[PDB]
DNA sequence: TGCATCCGTGAGTCGAGGGTAATAAGTTGCGAGTGAAGGTTTTGTTTTGACATTCAGTGCTGTC
């Protein structure tokens, strides 16, 4: 959290895909304001999803099936 | 007043240093005797023996 | 918008004409009184564009009247503008003239002539004529023709020749030739006669012509006809707010040719006489070069600065140009600077701001919030609302604030922790407040150094500082396994005073029941931090699996050793905090922290060893005086007792008897022995002076003294610092550096003397202006070591190639030096490597080596092992994490994407500024070892030797060895080889003046093959008798004898040569000079006695990392076998080698002194002339290579006290060798060097099963690393830094093009850096070239 | 010193010096390699064209700040491109081979 | 600069581009408008805007306002006061006050 | 294999006050171009025959 993003590289594996994996993730929703999953707990976006990382809840994966359901779900809504 | 470092002394070796200290400190000490007599106001005889 | 790649090759005069917009024909720039751009002039806008919005001059076309319309009165547009940055101007010129960044230096137009610069600057200059083409052949071409002998070329043919003067007789000469005819006749004759020096001329040209033929570059674009003019947002013509102007310098430079050009024109339409129209085309060349070279041609061109000018290349040279200071580093916004102070109440992610600096810092991201809030409506209401005072202003601050962490930075930045990220936290003040404890990674302490700060602005790099640059993701530094949170001053302070062990503290004795209620003890005076008192206790050990097991034991310990352990994470033995707890163990005690439970703990620890630290130095109080100094009364009488000595020398010297060195030598010792001893005054009488009564009648004890607690804390300083206080304060010395004869008797407790005040500056000013200019020399090596190191990044998991080097210990010298477990700790194994009892094999021809498998290395005997390095990896273009092992930053298995080097980069140039400032007697018991030897029984009994490679070990009984030495070739023993040998027994001996020819053979001695007075004397022993045929040195003896070889025959009675125990060779020693045989004729000598007695820093690293070979190297054996001695002294002597089967004669100084003897057998790899150490990597391996190198340089570090992990300078070795000279050819060329990893290229496609032999076979090459980086493929990556002028024409004239593939590149172009996280990019930009 | 957006020069489009004229820092050269150390690229791309030359970074930049949508859309320096005119002054032909 | 350090490149600006702060506040005056624009009726629009060439690349004046719709060019801007009127009523103006205080 | 003759590098941020000077011909036409000035011209803006229309000024009628 506040002091420590080492836990949060015993579940991904890398320290820079951190930066990556939750940069992707804030970007939906700094801008794209999506609802978290943690509570908020008064802390900013880049808080939030690192407080995300530790239970195992967002991934590079994690981030690729929750838009590929919501890409042609929104793919058949179009025609 | 000043509450600073000691350990700026022993390799900077400013023993000199601390003896700004040491003599002035009754430097004060004169000026505590006679500070404490101007409220008194013996006599000249006592500041002339001072 | 986005780019692969670039290009660059010579611009067309085409090309000119194709790139501009309009010829700029006059000097006019703006009008006397109408500050206006001029039509036709230098900043045209019928050339260069508009100014004003849609406006043009005169006032016809406005308003988006007409879009497309120029005003034709005027000559301009109405279009959009800023385009005076884009758009260049040109100049067409009526004589053409050169290039002279093409001319001055080979010069690279002559030098494809093979003409001499002085056969073109009788042309160029306009002095005489040369030929252009001799139209009979009666003469040739490249002919230099002096004016007297033309008009004789003139009046005896006139038209079968033509030749000009002029510099189109020399683009004549560059559109006349061919190639084709050239480099396949070049081609003939290399085949002829490859004698090198007339064949390196034509190795380069057939690089040369063929570098025009394939790319398309032409010579004739080579000398100017057609130049370009800056975009005049390039070369302004600004105002100042007084209305006085000032230009750019090229504004006068451009005017220099247009003017000089116009009254060319015009002097040609005049027909002016053939002398003045020479110097009227001599003036452009003079006035073409002030813009490209100001001061390199002639004498200098000033103006009235009466200083020389900046030219259009000194924009780009230096440092003073764009390469070095303006693309690189910057400027930058977001930022700014204050003074540091201290806090013991922020926690180490924390650290303190100003809220003025940060609301004046932070207003972007305020008017976003205000916004969002409502309470200011617009932009220009919202600046309002800044200076009003509102709570919310300082509502939003904090709101914008938290969680949003900031940079500082520090200069000089001599490594990666000089720049960190903290989070902010507001303070009512205006100077910038610090954690303390950070103050071990600046090398910084609080007198007003400032510190600048930076913001992440975008979500990025703010997860960068939270992710990489928090403070509490970096604890351990990249030089070795301790921490950079070592504990400065008070904090190593405040533990020692608390954890002692006297007996004075009242309440010893009694029974504790916790060390809570210590604390309703010894606040309430009823107990002394330090009184030593049974306590029982309940630690917690994890003898289970991570899971903590229970125990609960009693501790006759000391009161305030048991506080500590209300902090202390339940991991930690009672043991660890049972000390006095200096800077040794504290920082082993959270290095014990995190070996056992992981980081995250010790970030709260060393918190809470900070709030103690000073919270019990604040119940204590340190307090120095001169009281506190005492000198013993032992001063008086050591000096007197020396004094009356110093006149008894004196006296000696007053008979006349002693020298000037051996009294020099006498005063210097007797000075100062006592001075040695004044440590030996000082500890008896200051260490256990105390006497305080407790029980008994007295204790001796530690000291009360508050200066000894002080440094075995280690705050400042150790024992040797208190000699300049309480004794003497050792000798003195002048600024040219002589040790001097009276040393001081005074010190500052009592008071020097005038004079030893005066002696006191020499070395001292003197100790200033050293390291003053030792910043510099530092600053100088880091810069280059960064740019052989500017391309390594991981790529790959394995190569899984070939092993390499082996790990052992550098225990030579004295006692153990390194062990061999640190050097196998963080890396991982290369050999199949077992237990000293059979075939154990602990690796899977891998492991990992951290500390708990370095412990097993340590339990069995066994000491030697290999271990990949850099050099056994060859993944192309990095190395891969399985040859890295640990990186010693983050302290884990190393992943792939980080750099390598640059961080060694800065390892390595960080601690040189902190840098600069007879008988073998054994020494324990064990075994022998000594091999390598051929020796002999001597006349004595004992092991005497006759080889060169042989010296002595020590060891003990398990094999790990203690001692080593360096024995001599001839030394006298007393025990052998293999034996068993007592502690403290005089084992060699060996008089140090001489080189034994002692005798391994035992014969009759003759005075053969030397006649007195051709190659000797006669000197016998006027007292003795006993002299042999005495042979003279190099210079006095006669010639008529130097041309043969002179030798005491070893007979026997029958008259042979008596043999060596296994050869036919004949013994015979060819006796150079100064070597007086003792022993008369007919004498049977031993085998083993003398026939003849042979009688006598930091730029030392810019050295080791220059590749600079000595100024006397000693020479090795080239190729071994029987060799002889050769010529006699025409320069050097020649040596006449004839190997076993093999196949070189070469010179020697012969005034120094040879190894191997006439007919003596060698072996490749022995020093045929004595001294120092190219050759190791020419005739040798590659391991032994670096092994000299990585232990001497590492070495140094160990001898003025620093440490470095050996990996970083092999990271070094590796980038030092990257080339290869080439033997055969058939796929290629065929002897220049090229880059090793393409030289194992062109073996898989070529040499492989494609073909069956074709290539080419090849060594190692080694250039200087300070042009390792000047001789590169990329350019821009060597045109950042140094010499600007010739790598952009090399670059140029062969037509090269950049992938953009070094971090250097991608950084001056405001791309992503391809390592860390840009990484992950560059690599989907990477694939996508292959798909597509 | 403290500067959040303040004044240009003309020659290289860059901040200013000092506490004088309202000047940004120095990221100097060195700071550079003890930045690449840690391989935080992103700030490198930061740190020289959103914040000392990019123009339309240096706007889209700073006014996306006042959205909050804390996003980068960089560039090139114009401080490369004044590199290429005086390297095209001399003679020399440099170009971009697009992609 | 006097150790070799500073020159007389260093110390002039170049006030040519726009303020960063000023030209955010450009985009703010747009986007107000039209929102303001938003409360008015097509034609009152279409009357007022082009004439004073807002989004446009011309500008309109009261002939080619006049020979488009019909004839009439004396209404328009009696037309345009009635979109000064309803506006001026410190009601749509609130975003209007702030660019008011230039 | 030397002999010298030129080439080219020496860390890093802030503060510092403001700054240049030598020398020189006139007389004479005539052309291209900054002002004032001629107010008339293309475009902003004023009232009257009238009619479908909204509406207010006439008396009316109707209720509670
Ligand atoms: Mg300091
Ligand atoms: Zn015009
Ligand atoms: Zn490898």
């Amino acid at each position: 959290a506040r002091v420590t993003v080492q836990d949060a590289v015993e579940k991904i594996g890398n320290r820079f895909d951190l930066v990556l994996v939750a940069a992707r993730r804030a970007r939906q929703m700094q801008v794209g304001g999506k609802d978290p999953l943690v509570p908020e707990e008064n802390d900013k976006t880049t808080v939030i999803a690192l407080r995300e990382i530790e239970e195992g809840l967002i991934n590079n994966q994690i981030l690729d099936v929750r838009e590929r359901q919501e890409q042609q779900e929104q793919e058949a809504a179009e025609l | 007043d000043i509450v600073l470092n000691p350990l700026g002394v022993p390799s900077r070796m400013n023993i000199g240093q601390i003896l700004e200290t040491h003599l002035g400190m009754a430097a004060k000490g004169i000026g505590d005797k006679i500070n404490a007599m101007l409220k008194q106001q013996q006599e000249v005889a006592k500041l002339r023996e001072f | 918008e986005e780019f692969d790649a670039i290009k660059i090759a010579l611009a067309s005069p085409d090309m000119i004409r194709s790139w501009s917009f309009g010829e700029v024909k006059k000097p006019e720039t703006i009008n006397y009184r109408t500050f206006k751009p001029e039509r036709d002039g230098l900043f045209c806008a019928r050339i260069f564009g508009p100014v004003k919005d849609y406006e043009c001059l005169c006032g016809k076309y406005k308003r988006l009247k007409h879009r497309g319309v120029i005003c034709e009165k005027c000559g301009v547009e109405v279009t959009q503008t800023k385009v005076r940055r884009e758009r260049m101007g040109h100049i067409e010129l009526a004589s053409p003239t050169a290039h002279i960044w093409f001319l001055k230096s080979p010069s690279r137009i002559g030098l494809l002539l093979d003409m001499p610069l002085r056969d073109i600057e009788r042309v160029l200059y306009f002095e005489s004529y040369v030929v252009i083409e001799g139209g009979m052949t009666n003469l040739e071409r490249q002919q230099i023709l002096t004016e007297e002998q033309y008009l004789d070329a003139l009046e005896e043919f006139g038209d079968e020749f033509d030749a000009k003067m002029g510099a189109e007789a020399i683009q004549a000469l560059l559109k006349s030739m061919d190639l084709e005819q050239e480099c396949e006749q070049l081609r003939e004759e290399l085949n002829e006669t490859n004698s090198e020096t007339k064949r390196k001329k034509l190795t380069k040209r057939i690089k040369l012509l063929e570098a025009f033929v394939q790319s398309g570059n032409k010579p004739e674009w080579m000398i100017l006809t057609v130049l370009p003019v800056l975009p005049p947002d390039l070369r302004p013509l600004v105002p100042l707010d007084g209305g006085r102007f000032a230009t750019s310098d090229l504004n006068d430079l451009y005017r220099r040719v247009i003017n000089r050009n116009n009254r060319l024109k015009r002097l040609l339409d005049l027909a002016a006489p053939d002398i003045i129209v020479r110097n009227e085309k001599r003036m452009l060349q003079e006035a073409v070069d002030a813009l490209l070279d100001n001061g390199r041609r002639g004498r200098a061109i000033t103006g009235s600065n009466k200083r020389p000018l900046k030219s259009l290349a000194d924009m780009i040279k230096g440092k003073q140009g764009r390469f070095r200071q303006n693309l690189l580093g910057k400027r930058v916004d977001y930022s700014g600077r204050s003074v540091i102070t201290v806090g013991p109440y922020l926690r180490l992610h924390q650290c303190g701001l100003p809220k003025k600096m940060a609301l004046e810092l932070f207003k972007p991201f305020i008017y976003g919030k205000l916004e969002l809030r409502g309470l200011a409506t617009t932009i220009k209401a919202a600046k309002k609302m800044v200076e009003r005072e509102e709570a919310v202003v300082w509502d939003i601050l904090d709101e914008v604030i938290r969680e949003h962490p900031v940079l500082l930075n520090r200069a000089p930045t001599l490594h990666r922790l000089g720049i960190q990220a903290f989070e902010p936290v507001l303070i009512e003040g205006k100077a910038i407040q610090l954690h303390p404890l950070v103050c071990a990674a600046y090398n910084a302490d609080f007198d007003g150094d400032q510190m600048a700060v930076h913001v992440p602005l975008t979500l990025e790099a703010q997860l960068e500082a939270r992710a990489l640059m928090m403070s509490t993701n970096n604890i351990l530094s990249p030089a070795n396994g301790e921490p950079i949170i070592v504990p400065s001053q008070d904090v190593v302070l405040g533990l020692y005073y608390m954890t002692r062990d006297c007996v004075n503290a009242k309440g010893e004795g009694m029974v504790l029941t916790g060390p809570k209620e210590a604390e309703r003890l010894y606040r309430s005076g009823l107990a002394s931090l330090h009184a030593r008192v049974k306590v029982r206790i309940t630690e917690y050990e994890k003898d289970a699996n991570g899971e903590l097991v229970a125990k609960t034991s009693l501790k006759d310990t000391t009161v305030g050793r048991a506080i500590l352990w209300m902090i202390v994470p339940k991991g930690l033995p009672y043991s660890i905090v049972n000390q006095a707890l200096g800077k040794k163990a504290i920082s082993k005690m959270l290095n014990t922290c995190y070996r056992i439970l992981g980081l995250k703990p010790t970030v709260i620890f060393a918190d809470q060893i900070m709030y103690t630290g000073f919270a019990y130095a604040a119940r204590s109080g340190a307090s120095v005086g001169i009281d506190d100094m005492v000198i013993p009364e032992k001063k008086h009488e050591i000096i007197s007792e020396a004094e009356a000595e110093v006149a008894e020398i004196q006296e000696q010297f007053q008979s006349g008897l002693v020298t000037a060195g051996e009294r020099y030598n006498k005063v210097i010792d007797i000075w100062a022995a006592a001075n040695d001893r004044v440590s030996k005054a000082m500890m008896d009488n200051l260490q256990t002076e105390t006497v305080i009564n407790r029980d008994g009648q007295e204790e001796k004890q530690v000291s009360f003294n508050s200066i000894y607690m002080m440094a075995d804390s280690g705050a400042r300083g150790s024992a040797a610092q208190i000699r300049q206080l309480a004794g003497m304060r050792g000798l003195m010395a002048k600024p040219d550096g002589s040790i001097i004869e009276t040393p001081i008797t005074a010190n500052f407790r009592e008071g020097l003397n005038v004079l030893q005040y005066f002696i006191s500056t020499h070395g001292a000013r003197k100790g200033l202006a050293d390291t003053a200019l030792k910043t510099a020399n530092s600053g100088y090596l880091t810069r280059r070591l960064v740019d052989v190191a500017q391309d390594l990044v991981v790529t790959e998991d394995d190569c899984g190639t070939h092993e390499g080097i082996m790990m052992t210990p550098v225990i030579e010298g004295g006692d153990v030096k390194e062990p061999l477990r640190d050097r196998v700790l963080g890396r991982v194994t290369a050999e199949d490597v077992l237990k000293p009892g059979t075939a154990d094999i602990l690796v899977p021809r891998n492991t990992l080596l951290h500390e708990q498998w370095c412990d097993l290395l340590e339990e069995n005997s066994v000491d030697a092992v290999k271990v990949r390095s850099v050099v056994s990896c060859d993944t192309d273009f990095g190395v891969c994490a399985h040859c890295y092992g640990r990186d010693l930053a983050r302290g884990h298995i190393i992943n792939k994407g980080e750099a390598i080097g640059v961080i060694a980069a800065q390892s390595i140039g960080e601690p040189g500024t902190q840098l600069t400032m007879s008988s073998i007697q054994v020494k324990n018991k064990g075994s022998i070892k000594l091999s390598n030897v051929k020796s002999v029984v001597n006349s004595s009994g004992k092991l005497v030797i006759t080889s060169r490679n042989t010296e002595l070990k020590l060891i003990d009984e398990f094999g790990r060895t203690k001692e080593s030495y360096k024995v001599p070739y001839g030394a006298v023993l007393a025990k052998g080889d293999g034996e068993q040998v007592a502690g403290g027994e005089t084992v060699a001996n060996w008089d140090p003046h001489t080189m034994p020819v002692i005798t391994e053979v035992s014969g009759f001695v003759r005075f053969t093959d030397m006649i007195d007075g051709q190659t000797i004397t006669r000197q016998t022993d006027e007292l003795t008798g006993l002299s042999s045929l005495v042979v003279l040195d190099s210079a006095e003896r006669t010639a008529g004898g130097k041309d043969l070889r002179p030798a005491l025959k070893i007979v026997d009675a029958q008259g042979n040569d008596v043999l060596i125990p296994g050869t036919d060779m004949p013994a015979q020693y060819f006796l150079p000079g100064k070597a007086i045989v003792q022993l008369e004729d007919g004498v049977q000598i031993s085998s083993g006695d003398t026939l003849a007695r042979i009688p006598q820093g930091l730029p030392r690293v810019a050295d080791l990392f220059e590749a600079r070979r000595p100024k006397e190297p000693a020479i090795l054996a080239e190729i071994s076998g029987i060799v002889s001695f050769g010529k006699e002294t025409k320069g050097k002597r020649r040596l006449v080698i004839t190997p076993v089967d093999g196949s070189y004669e070469e010179m020697i100084p012969k005034w120094r002194q040879l190894n191997v003897f006439e007919g003596e057998r060698v072996e490749r790899g022995d020093v045929i002339s004595d001294g120092p150490e190219h050759d190791i990597l020419r005739l040798r391996g590659v391991h032994a290579v670096t092994r000299y190198i990585v232990n001497e340089v590492q070495d140094v570090y160990r001898l003025q006290g620093v440490k470095i992990n050996d990996k970083h300078i092999e990271v070094i070795v590796r980038q030092m060798l990257r080339k290869a000279t080439i033997v055969n050819a058939g796929s290629s060329d065929f002897l220049e060097g090229e880059q090793v990893e393409y030289s194992r290229v062109k073996i898989a496609n070529r040499e492989l099963e494609a073909n069956g032999k074709v290539g080419a076979t090849y060594s190692r090459d080694l250039l200087g690393i300070t042009k390792a980086s000047l001789a590169t493929e990329s350019f821009i990556s060597a045109a950042s830094f140094q010499e600007t002028t010739r790598v952009l024409t090399e670059a140029a004239v062969a037509g090269k093009r950049d992938e953009l593939r070094g971090l250097k590149e991608n950084v001056i172009v405001g791309r992503l850096i391809p390592a860390g996280t840009g990484y992950a990019y560059h690599q989907d930009r990477m694939r996508r070239r292959a798909a597509g | 010193h403290a500067r959040s957006t303040g004044s240009y020069s003309l020659v290289t489009q860059q901040p200013l010096g000092g506490k004088a004229q309202f000047g940004g820092q120095r990221f100097g050269e060195m700071e550079v390699w003890a930045l690449e150390a840690y391989g935080a690229a992103y700030t490198l791309q930061e740190m020289l064209t959103v914040k000392s030359d990019d123009v339309n970074g240096r706007t889209k930049m700073y006014k996306n700040i006042v959205d909050g949508n804390h996003q980068m859309e960089p560039g090139m320096p114009e401080s490369f491109n004044v590199l290429l005119k005086e390297i095209r002054s001399l003679g020399i032909n440099i170009e971009l081979e697009d992609e | 600069g006097d150790d070799e350090d500073s020159h007389l490149g260093d110390f002039i600006e170049d006030t040519t581009l726009e303020l960063p702060l000023d030209s955010a506040t450009t985009e703010s005056l747009r986007a107000a408008t039209h929102d303001v624009l938003a409360g008015l009726t097509a034609r009152e629009a279409k009357v007022l805007r082009m004439r004073f060439g807002i989004d446009m690349n011309t500008d309109y004046t009261l002939e080619e306002v006049g020979k488009q719709f019909d004839v009439t060019r004396e209404r328009i801007r009696q037309i345009e006061a009635k979109a000064l009127r309803k506006l001026r009523h410190p009601s749509r103006s609130e975003v209007l006050r702030s660019f008011l205080d230039d």
